[PDB]
């Protein structure tokens, strides 16, 4: 099962 | 001195329910072209947008710039006294402390006048635009959310795959597994119940269950759903005002 | 001998639906021109007064004066069994211990026959009547209810206020305020939604939201609600019964 | 190889419904004239028995025998996917570890896809069967769950009493005492309303409200329920798939 | 804010 | 009141 990101890695 | 008239009081109402369930207190940038709001939830995960959208107003007078943050919960609150349907104007002042939320019955008098003291976020005013996606589709909300409250007792994490001419959610779990594969369509008596695909390249996403759920709270709003999806960027949800959009932004499961 | 037969079942499940959530245990004084029954609640603000209605049964027959001192919510738990629409009878001897509740069919046999145990009150049969109202006002219950269901979401106290051709709800809250304001007018076309004033001199009364809760759930006996209003006196709020009457008073908030 | 498709997935989730509050795991004995299943509660007082019923399915294919074990909680989580109406087909392979349960929609692509651990018990296999009973009655099945809702409210017991031509529930508490009477009848225009009763003797039993309350779910699987009861037997209440039946058996209180 | 008053005050 | 039996007393 993959871990939850964050909309960090995106800014 | 901001006067946005909308035609009906449950259209703002039915806007602000699919916010306040993952994000609590929002600035909402009115301008002269509608208004728009942006909130990130606490998780960081989840981004909210929305952008009305002269045009879904009875009438839009704002002289100058205002920022009216809010809390979600408050509003609702006062958005429940929408004696459905009524028409419902905000007004605020250039320096404003409270927003005036005024319902009007066609037949008066049978005025209301809430109040509604603002607070003040220190906010991002975060708009970055826009991505490349390797897929997009749209179908129906209440089925994509349907969809999605059926898999979410499954897992707690939803797979969406698209290959060619294939949407495809999956979900796995203890209990066991589960598979939507929906393919496009047009029927052209009834064009609102299809389902409409563009592909770059195939894409295999997942995605909490737990944000998803909250995303398609914007079902209220618009009978359609757009989706937007790239291996290496956010996923956009989309329903559309008419016109406008409430659009949410969702960090996917990697490694 | 009490022979109170109503022609719906529902009638009387209304009229303790609207009694239940302020009083628990009351006397129903019974004579031979109807019941009438009469409870303060435990604070002491609210008084609940009942009067049918001999012309609200299809028949009535009471001997003697009898009084049936019950609670309740073993009450409703019969009045649930009510199988809508059905004929309802009371019946209880001169000197009773128990009331029979019996409900028949039109189509029988479909008879069900409930007997509820009566509790002794010890009350205080306070008939004090009647007093001058500087104002009163009649308007749509349903109307009446969600203006102070929505009122108390902002704040724990209501304001009402009578001027010169003006009724006026207020709400005022950490959150924000409210203001409900109504004008007397009649629909010809359709007077059950008319909203009727008659002033002898203006009224500033402050109410607790938590009994005007209460009060609105006299909404389903009646479609019509009065209320009269005095400067030093209780507030008197009225459901008609077709023929007889719900009535609520209420003291308000004072210095 | 096993292919239960059912005309309509909203059939076999009705059935579900009516074990789930009273039995969680539970063998499904697939054979060729279709599934037979069986279980007991906890307490050892209720016997629920299921049997379709080749003529309720579109088709049964079904080559060998075969067991699933299932746990109801899981398989109503699945059956809650139904986009109703849908056809459901159960798919399980000779000897399978889970069961793949399809749903087509008549306009497709729009096909979902499940898949659910199996269990196993590990259980009695008891086909016991069947009784000489003293009076057995039908009554509409949701009349039958009034009567037990009500009743309900005022003992944990309630008394089924059968004498000449009527048929009579009792329930008595500290609340008060409650009697439902019906007798016999046939509406020729309405035939479906009708109360039917074979007496070879009198019967006086008392049975638990908690079990009855869980019995009466099977009112979605039929608008009839049958009653056959004995003086010194279990009490069997049944209702009738077309074709099939959902059995239930009851302890009753003694001494 | 005004207090809340009994109904003794009216009997 | 009566007790209740179980379903033993049958098999």
């Amino acid at each position: 099962k993959p871990k939850q990101a964050t909309l960090a890695r995106f800014f | 001195m901001l006067e946005a008239k909308f035609e009906e009081a449950s259209l703002f109402k039915r806007i602000i329910d699919g916010f306040k369930d993952c994000v609590q207190l929002v600035n909402f940038q009115c301008k002269e072209d509608g208004i728009i709001a942006q909130a990130v939830d606490d998780s960081r995960v989840l981004l909210v947008s929305l952008e009305i959208g002269v045009e879904a107003f009875q009438e839009y007078r704002c002289d100058h710039p205002v920022t009216l943050g809010m809390d979600l919960t408050s509003l609702s609150k006062i958005l429940r006294c929408g004696n459905n349907t009524d028409t419902l104007t905000l007004i605020a002042d250039n320096t404003p402390d409270s927003i005036i939320l005024l319902f009007e019955d066609t037949k008066k008098d049978r005025i209301a006048e809430y109040s509604l003291k603002l607070m003040d976020i220190d906010a991002d005013f975060l708009k970055i635009e826009e991505l490349q996606y390797d897929s997009t589709l749209s179908l129906p909300s209440s089925e994509f959310s349907k969809i999605v409250r059926d898999l979410s007792q499954l897992s707690d994490s939803i797979n969406i795959m698209i290959t060619k001419e294939t949407i495809k959610f999956v979900a796995d779990g203890d209990i066991g597994s589960g598979s939507v594969i929906i393919k496009p369509f047009v029927d052209m008596e009834h064009p609102e119940t299809s389902i409409k695909l563009e592909m770059d390249q195939p894409v295999d996403l997942t995605f909490g269950a737990k944000y998803l759920l909250d995303i398609i709270k914007g079902s209220s709003l618009s009978d359609r759903v757009g989706i937007r999806l790239s291996s290496e960027a956010p996923a956009l949800f989309q329903f559309d005002l008419k016109s406008g959009f409430l659009q949410f932004f969702l960090a996917p499961k990697f490694n």
